[PDB]
C-alpha cells in the first residue's frame, strides 16, 4: 500500500 | 496561454481533474499544518495517526468534531462549483469529468459533483474498529457526550470521555468503537481506489491539477503516467514558476479556473 505523504 | 487551453479543452472527452489542499482552503477551511495551523497544542502531523488514536482517542475525536462543525460555515468556493457545473454540462455531452481529491471535507460534493474520489476518506465518513462498516455521518453532534466539545483555544480543558461514549457501531450485534474515515500519516490508500484512479487517469484526455503542483504528492503519483502518454496538463495554483518557463495559471482557483471551464 502507498504511504500517504510517502511517509516524509 | 489560456486560449491555447481552451482549444484542448472544446476537444477533450474524459477530463480528470486532481484537486489539492488549495481549494479547501480558499473556502477557509483549516488544514492544521504549517506556521499557526495549530488546535490547542498540536498539528495534525500529531493527531492524525493510528497512535494517537490508540491512545488517546477522546482528544483526537475532540479534534475531528471541531473540524466536522467548523464545516457548517465554511462553503464551496467557486472554483467547487465550477468544477460541478462542468461535470453536469459535460455529461449531458457524453463526455466525462471524474475527481480525484485529497481534500475530506467533502465541498466537491456539496458543490454538487458526482464522479468524484476521495481518496484520503472524509470527515463525514465512520468506520467501525471491530467489523470495519464504513458509513456516513453528518449528525452534530455526532454523538451527545461530545456536544460543544472540541475548543481550539490551547488552553481548553480536555474532555476526556470515556471511550464507551465516543461513538460507536449502530449494528449492537457489534457496537464497536468509531473512527474517523480518513487516511492518517502512517496508513496506505484503499488499493480499490488506486486501482480506479489509474483506470480513469488512463482513459483521460486532459488532466487538471487544481490548488497543489503535480510535482508533489498526491498530484505526483499519476501526472508522471498521463504525461507519458502524451495528454496535456494544467496546474491552477497560487505557486509560481521560474522566469524561463503543462500550463500553469498562477493565482486563486476561485479566479483563475471558472472562466477557464466556461
Ligand atoms: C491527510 O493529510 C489527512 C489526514 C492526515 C487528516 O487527519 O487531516
Ligand atoms: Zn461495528
Amino acid at each position: 500500500g502507498v504511504l500517504k505523504e510517502y511517509g516524509v | 496561454d489560456l486560449t491555447a487551453f481552451r482549444e484542448h479543452f472544446a476537444k477533450a472527452k474524459h477530463i480528470a481533474i486532481i484537486t489539492g489542499a488549495g481549494v479547501s482552503a480558499e473556502s477557509g477551511v483549516p488544514t492544521f499544518r504549517g506556521p499557526g495551523g495549530f488546535w490547542r497544542k498540536w498539528q495534525a502531523q500529531d493527531l492524525a495517526t493510528p497512535e494517537a488514536f490508540s491512545r488517546d482517542p477522546s482528544l483526537v475525536w475532540e479534534f475531528y468534531h471541531y473540524r466536522r462543525e467548523v464545516m457548517r460555515s465554511k462553503m464551496p468556493n467557486p472554483a467547487h462549483l465550477a468544477i460541478a457545473e462542468c461535470e453536469a454540462r459535460l455529461g449531458q455531452q457524453g463526455r466525462s469529468v471524474v475527481i480525484i481529491t485529497q481534500n475530506i471535507d467533502e465541498l466537491h460534493h456539496r458543490a454538487g459533483s458526482k464522479h468524484v474520489y476521495e481518496i484520503h476518506g472524509s470527515l463525514f465518513k465512520t468506520r467501525c474498529m471491530s467489523c470495519g462498516e464504513v458509513k456516513a455521518n453528518h449528525k452534530s453532534p455526532i454523538c451527545p457526550a461530545l456536544d460543544g466539545k472540541g475548543a481550539p483555544d490551547p488552553n481548553t480543558k480536555e474532555a476526556r470521555i470515556p471511550v464507551e461514549l465516543l461513538p460507536r457501531c449502530e449494528r449492537k450485534s457489534c457496537n464497536g468503537l468509531l473512527r474517523p474515515h480518513v487516511v492518517w500519516f502512517g496508513e496506505t490508500l484503499d488499493s480499490d481506489i488506486l486501482t480506479a484512479v489509474e483506470r480513469e487517469l488512463e482513459k483521460c484526455d486532459l488532466c487538471l491539477v487544481v490548488g497543489t503542483s503535480s510535482i508533489v504528492y498526491p498530484a505526483a503519483m499519476f501526472a508522471p503516467q498521463v504525461a507519458s502518454r502524451g495528454v496535456p496538463v494544467a496546474e491552477f495554483n497560487m505557486e509560481c514558476t521560474p522566469a524561463t518557463q503543462k500550463y500553469h495559471f498562477e493565482g486563486p482557483c476561485g479566479s483563475t479556473l471558472p472562466p477557464a471551464l466556461e
